């Protein structure tokens, strides 16, 4: 965020100068990563089993 | 005391153009220069005069 | 233009071997290319490539 | 010491500006991998 | 560019295996850069001069 300040009123003091201030932004990233598994089984076990 | 170009981050977006992404494809010389014979199997015999 | 009477063909696919030849002159009635199978494409998704 | 205040010195100025970019498409072609689309004739530096 | 090869035909030879090859791409960038000049002059010189 920027900062405001109380200005004062002078042609010649350090105050009476309106101060400069910045605003800034940053970057956040979604990066897609892969999660996986392989589960092997015999065809005859699939055929002989009483469930899917 | 100021907003730099590095301080707006990805409010500045880099562009993409495919105007430089193209290559002409070049065929075989010998398929264009000579006769193409349709073969139905691995080998063809051609008799020629020899003496 | 000097090569009148010839049908001229220029290699553009990088196959030319400039250390071997400048040009071939041929009777094109006497060369055949047999095309048994044109370029065919298979999509592989389960296969194994290489060994060890 | 080099400062010019324009209004205080009764001066004006023009600021002129432009923004440019350049790209050379050094690329593969049907001839191979790293092919440059420009060549140069350089001057004769060799006395006869 | 990719490379193709003459495969031949065997179940057991080091030939008869089709070789693998890649294709690849690279990136080129346009990046804008600013070029500028400031040319100051006295208002009296502008007012006295016989041309714009």
């Amino acid at each position: 965020l920027p900062e405001a300040d109380w200005v004062g009123e002078s042609a010649t003091d350090p105050e009476g100068v309106i101060k400069t201030s910045k605003v800034t932004w940053a970057n956040r990233t979604l990066v897609a990563e892969e999660v996986a598994v392989i589960i092997p089984v015999p065809e005859a076990v699939i055929d002989d089993a009483t469930v899917e | 005391a100021d907003i730099s170009r590095a301080e707006v981050a990805t409010l500045i977006e880099e562009g993409y153009s495919h105007s430089l992404l193209a290559a002409a494809k070049q065929g075989s010389t010998v398929l264009s220069a000579f006769q193409n014979v349709n073969m139905g199997t691995k080998t063809t015999h051609l008799p020629v005069l020899a003496t | 233009g000097s090569f009148l009477g010839f049908n001229t063909h220029f290699n553009r696919n990088g196959a030319w071997s400039p250390e071997s030849a400048v040009a071939f002159i041929a009777d094109s009635s006497r060369v055949k290319i047999g095309v048994r199978q044109d370029i065919t494409v298979k999509f592989l998704d389960q296969a194994t490539l290489g060994t060890g | 010491d080099n400062q010019i205040n324009l209004a205080e010195r009764d001066m004006v100025a023009l600021r002129l500006k432009a923004r440019f970019a350049y790209v050379l498409g050094v690329s593969a072609t049907a001839m191979g991998a790293n092919k440059t689309p420009v060549g140069v004739v350089t001057p004769d530096v060799t006395p006869p």
